[PDB]
């Protein structure tokens, strides 16, 4: 059980983290993250009808 | 030989049982052979 | 076992075993080595099976392991996996016996009253058992996995 | 069984005595505590399950008793044990209402010591289960009733040892 | 008592006392001091009640103290009033218990068979019991006299 | 009621009722006017009692209004307070009759089976009822608050 | 069974209604007659045997009913008949205390018409035995209670016919 | 055997407890009656023979018991019976001094019921012989000691029946 | 104590103890074994300081043990010597506490009202209290006698 | 409130006892630890702000508590929370100086559990804030005082749970 | 508050009635006893202190109440208790002058039962202190006034119990 509790992110809500004495890693990208309005090309043509 | 038990508690007997009631009365209720000033400031109960 | 069950019905009706009863003893005993192999595999992976049931459980019910949860804390969780270890053991017994007599007297008759007292949520214990089915079943051939699966689903059934 | 009102009558009947002053004083000593006995029974009854749970937690489980080789191992035997606990609690509540332990002898203690010896049921461990329920009961029922409830739990436990 | 009669219902259904059962114990016990006073008054006048009951009885039916009478003579009479003293005692017990359990086991169950053997005339006895009501009732307040009277009429009823 | 309970016991024995039993009924009649008044008072503040009970409940047990909780969400919470409104109503019925009687038939016999099916945690329903006791009891005089409190503690008892 | 008070509670429970003004008025109409019901029951109970005796004397015996060929011929059947009479009297006393006839249906009338047809028990003669006990009862209980006792005897008798 | 004092010591020894207030109160209740027990024993001992003689005269002889076919017929059996009587008297005097009945069980009652069944010795008649000696004893020893002597005669007699 | 007085000031200004306050607790506690020893001398001679006080008190003002005197008679005197025993006791308490908190709540706040009611002459009482100083002080070393004397003079101070 | 010196006096006053040997031993046990209590208070007082800062950093902030939806979200509530923290620290310092927890009951715990339930203040999170300040305190005050400071933080935290 | 006279005026005012014969008879029944009420008040007032002293002496002091552990232990509490006594005496004197108990409810009884429960003040003991002052008062005021003074002491004492 240490591993399950600890060694595992587990399920709270969602979501986590980034904070004291601290942090986690999955990398990042500055112009990587997709802007929110958010989407597609061809949504534009296809959106209308 | 099986060991016997006891079915009558010994303080439920008549002579002993009545000498225990008398024992209570004397200590709680009353004073003594020491000077009255000392006996007049005594608490019968002790913790209540 | 299959033997005990057949006999008890025989004796209670004051009679020798039926052709049917004799047939099932024969089919049962023929599956002996296979049933013993199914128990061995699962006995051999017991520590892994509990760890994966326990992860599957706490994702599905993070609350049990939450402030007002029966399994909240490190040692309230330790006892919870120990109970999961108990039931896997009983499942190996059932598989080698070919029925539930042993599983039943040891860990379902009285289980409602026990867990109600401890205030353990019964249906989440049933989930812990489904979780063990999923892990155990991934270490067995198709045919053996089904045969094992009946006994897991029984325990899940009895906690109900 | 007998209760304080009934015991006074049968104790005098065998002597063929009218109830006299000494008898009447005894019965008063019961009636004067009666309302308090009732309130205490309503607390115990309505907290029955919690008393058993807290008594088992302090005196039985988390132990070798509940582990393989222990007498309250198996859901079967765990169930039988807390079933017993409920008997004790329930009957002690009867004894305390009646103000007489005679029911604890007639319907609970008679043969029980040997029954437990014959099954292997641990006596000392059962007494602790009784004296833990008493502890819980004495908190829940309050000053009014604590001493009176307590004695019939103590009657039960010296009946086994 | 009310307790004995009622708890018995609790134990027989394997349960704690009902709100109803608890309520009646409470109302019953509240009516205690009064019942004790009713028994005291009657205990205090027992010799008068018996003697005056005995005169009232032999007027209403003398033949019993005559040549061929069951109570003929000084010591055959010393026994008839003694039986009247017995029943008054049991009536005081009943009043303080609030029911007949004690009265019944001590002096009505078996009473037909006892008196039939002695060939005491039982039905004369009921009238004798009735006379005691009249005397006892004249030493009690209206309310207490009624409460006492129920227990006298019970005994009169049971010898029937 | 007190009437129904007394009578049913009478008829079972097939004998007219007693004269000290004509005592509980008499007590109940006097009590009933007060009892009727308490129920009316409880009825007047029902919406406040339920709502404040519901806050007291979710602080003490936030897990039921959480991801894997029986009362998680706005309409799973709406039904939960409606059930709290049901039980307060039954408590007013119980108080007025003087005997619990009808409430049992309406809302405890079968309640384990109902809530087990819905997967509702029974002991947290018992908490919701304690919470209502606390609120209701603060709107009643000491004497009336106790009389009401017995019926709240009964429901708490029956969900057990 | 139900009485006046539980009749109202169950009628509102099925609608899930708190008791309202109309309900509260009904319950008052019961409570306000309650003391009188009790006194009447104590008269009936304590005169039980005399009521049966006077009712039988006016409406059953000295007749073909008690003669050979009659249904209350034989000590066996005479005993069964006045046994029945006691039931009626006793239950009517319950109905009148409760202020509700529901007990007379549940525990007395249900199947009784056909039971009597099956044994040959004369229905019309039994009704007269009921309406004679009512007559006696109405004298003994007085102005206060006469109408209220009477109705449950009338309930009984139109339940058979 | 045990007396008042060793009864308490052994009850505490099994719990390994030093004597506490409750224990000390019990022992006082014995010591405070002690001088009276001694005086009573000296009366019984010195009137031993007369007590047996008066007890036999009221409860045994002048009867079928002493006439051919009776169990105390023959000088042989008459001697055995009053020999027994002396045992009872003597041991009851021990029990009363000790303030504990345990000696009456260990050295008198154990097996005696069946011994008497096996020889044919009439039990009911023997009890009357015990309760007659009690009657005499209670006169001789006086107010001080009457109740205390009496109980161990009553212990003896309910031990046989 | 010094603490009860040395903390109350802290809490009332919403703050931790000062260096000064900490220092005095320090110095005070260092004088513990010794202060305990001055209060043991006085319990030894508890009834002998009191008897001796009684005499001095009545020379300096006898009238109190005379026809119209508050302490006239054997049991009106037993009470007076008993009050002197009370105050010596409180003085031993004060010495071991290092201040008057205990002495004050037990025997000066309310003392005017008590004695005015009894019409014991209070001012005679101060002289009586003063006499005890004289006796007690003659059983203590110079240094300990002064330390004790402060507490005697306090009561003398309050008392009036 | 009461302190060790004062408690000894009031505990004896209610029994009307002079201070005796047992009392005098208790008071010594306080005086003998007194200088150390003072030094410890001066460390806590003068590091007050840093203890709160380090305790919040280990047990409260960088979390959902300080985020929208959390109870210490908003500068208002963050301020109220560390205000509370200062109370706890300050009063625990009083309790430890007094050598008595009574002030923690009278002026801090009484009603606080329900006050927090009523506002929604998270109890478990507050306890961690208490046990983190204890951790820091125990480092700063040293061997001399660590155990004595610690207990009144533990008193506070089992007072809420 | 209200007295005899304003009790009547307000009872008629709510009906908007001029005073009629029944009203006028009530007021006469007050005026006709008025001079006697005044004399009685002058006796009570001028013996106030002696009544308290004699009432305390018969019903409070020389007891466990005034000893350590007792509620009137300490000069503080003894003073508070006889202070209370003076209130009762003084207000009862007002009620008796007014010929109306309403002032005893408005300014003395309201909340007092619970105030005493909250402080621990013994209710039964306080009632005896009231009924002892009544006893003294009834001697001092004489035949004329005894019954009239007495009732407002009895009003006070059933107001607490
Ligand atoms: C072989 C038959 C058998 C079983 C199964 C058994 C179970 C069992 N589970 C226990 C506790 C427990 N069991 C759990 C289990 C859980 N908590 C949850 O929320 C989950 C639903 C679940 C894990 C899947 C927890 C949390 C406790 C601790 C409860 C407490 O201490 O109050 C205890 C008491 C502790 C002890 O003394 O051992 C027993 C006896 N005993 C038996 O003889
Ligand atoms: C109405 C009065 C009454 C009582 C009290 C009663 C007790 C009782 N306890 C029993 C067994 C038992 N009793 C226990 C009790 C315990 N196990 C432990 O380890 C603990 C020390 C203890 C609980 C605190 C257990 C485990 C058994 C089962 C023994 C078996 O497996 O056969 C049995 C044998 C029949 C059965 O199993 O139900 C009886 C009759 N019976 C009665 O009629
Ligand atoms: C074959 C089975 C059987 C029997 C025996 C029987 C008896 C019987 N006896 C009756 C009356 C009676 N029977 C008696 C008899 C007696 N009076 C005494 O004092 C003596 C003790 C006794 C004569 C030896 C009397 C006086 C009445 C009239 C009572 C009345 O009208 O109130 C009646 C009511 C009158 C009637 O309608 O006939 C019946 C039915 N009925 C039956 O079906
Ligand atoms: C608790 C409610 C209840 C009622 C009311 C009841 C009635 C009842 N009446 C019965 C018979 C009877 N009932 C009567 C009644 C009468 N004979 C006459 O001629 C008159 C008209 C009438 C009396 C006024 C008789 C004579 C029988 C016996 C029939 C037979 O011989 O089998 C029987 C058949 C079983 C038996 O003989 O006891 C029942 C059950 N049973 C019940 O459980
Ligand atoms: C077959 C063997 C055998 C014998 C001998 C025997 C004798 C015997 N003699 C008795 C009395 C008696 N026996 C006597 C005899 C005598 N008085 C004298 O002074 C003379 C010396 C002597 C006549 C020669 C007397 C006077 C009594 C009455 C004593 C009493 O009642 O206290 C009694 C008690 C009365 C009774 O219940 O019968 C018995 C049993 N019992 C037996 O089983
Ligand atoms: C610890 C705080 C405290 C004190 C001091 C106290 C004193 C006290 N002194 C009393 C009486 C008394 N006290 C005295 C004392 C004296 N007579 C004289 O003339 C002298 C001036 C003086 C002795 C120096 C006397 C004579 C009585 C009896 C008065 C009476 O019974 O009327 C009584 C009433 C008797 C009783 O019930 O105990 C109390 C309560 N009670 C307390 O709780
Ligand atoms: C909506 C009202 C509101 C505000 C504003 C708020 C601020 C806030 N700022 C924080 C930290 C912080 N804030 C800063 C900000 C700065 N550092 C600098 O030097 C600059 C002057 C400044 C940026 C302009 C830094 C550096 C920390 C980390 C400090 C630490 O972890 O010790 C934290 C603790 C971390 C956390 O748990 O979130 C809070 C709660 N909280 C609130 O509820
Ligand atoms: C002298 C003794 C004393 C104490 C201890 C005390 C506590 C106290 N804390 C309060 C609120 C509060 N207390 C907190 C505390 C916290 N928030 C969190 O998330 C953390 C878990 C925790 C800090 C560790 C918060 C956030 C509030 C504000 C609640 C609101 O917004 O109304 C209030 C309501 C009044 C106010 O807002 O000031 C009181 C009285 N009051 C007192 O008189």
């Amino acid at each position: 059980a240490r591993e399950l509790t600890v060694t595992p992110v587990s399920a709270r809500r969602t979501t986590s983290p980034t904070a004291p004495t601290a942090p986690a890693m999955p990398l990042a990208g500055y112009y990587s993250r997709p802007a929110p309005r958010a989407t597609a090309d061809g949504d534009a043509q296809t959106k209308l009808g | 030989f099986k060991p016997i038990r006891s079915k009558m508690d010994i303080a439920s007997m008549p002579l002993v049982q009545a000498a225990l009631k008398e024992q209570q009365a004397t200590k709680t209720a009353l004073d003594m052979s020491r000077p009255m000033f000392l006996e007049l400031g005594r608490s019968f109960k002790g913790a209540d | 076992s299959v033997l005990t069950k057949a006999i008890v019905n025989a004796d209670a009706e004051a009679r020798y075993l039926s052709p049917g009863e004799l047939d099932r003893i024969k089919s049962f005993v023929a599956s002996g080595e296979r049933r013993l192999r199914i128990a061995q595999t699962l006995t051999e992976a017991r520590e892994r099976i509990v760890k994966q049931a326990g992860d599957q459980l706490f994702q599905i019910r993070p609350d049990v392991v939450s402030p007002g949860g029966n399994a909240y804390g490190e040692k309230m969780t330790a006892l919870c996996l120990r109970d999961l270890d108990y039931y896997l053991r009983l499942v190996t017994y059932g598989i080698v016996a070919g029925d539930v007599t042993p599983i039943e007297e040891i860990g379902i008759i009285g289980v409602k009253e026990m867990y109600n007292s401890l205030q353990t949520p019964i249906p989440a214990v049933a989930e812990g058992v489904r979780a063990m089915k999923n892990v155990a079943t991934s270490l067995l051939s198709g045919d053996d996995a089904a045969e094992a699966g009946f006994y897991f689903d029984y325990l899940v059934g009895a906690m109900q | 069984m007998q209760d304080a009102i009934t015991a006074v009558i049968n104790n005098y009947d065998v002597q063929g005595k009218y109830l006299d002053g000494a008898a009447l004083d005894k019965l008063k000593a019961y009636f004067t505590t009666g309302a308090v006995r009732v309130r205490a029974a309503a607390v115990i009854s309505s907290n029955a399950t919690t008393i058993i749970k807290e008594a088992a937690a302090k005196a039985l489980i988390y132990s070798d008793l509940t582990r393989p080789g222990g007498n309250m191992y198996t859901t079967r035997r765990y169930a039988a044990c807390i079933r017993d606990m409920d008997y004790f609690l329930r009957y002690a509540t009867y004894a305390m209402l009646a103000g007489d332990p005679s029911i604890l002898d007639e319907r609970v203690l008679n043969g029980l010591k040997e029954t437990y010896n014959s099954l292997g049921v641990p006596i000392a461990a059962t007494v602790g289960g009784i004296q833990a329920m008493k502890e819980v009961v004495g908190g829940l029922v309050g000053p009014d009733a604590a001493k009176e409830a307590s004695i019939y739990f103590d009657y039960l436990s010296s009946g086994l040892s």
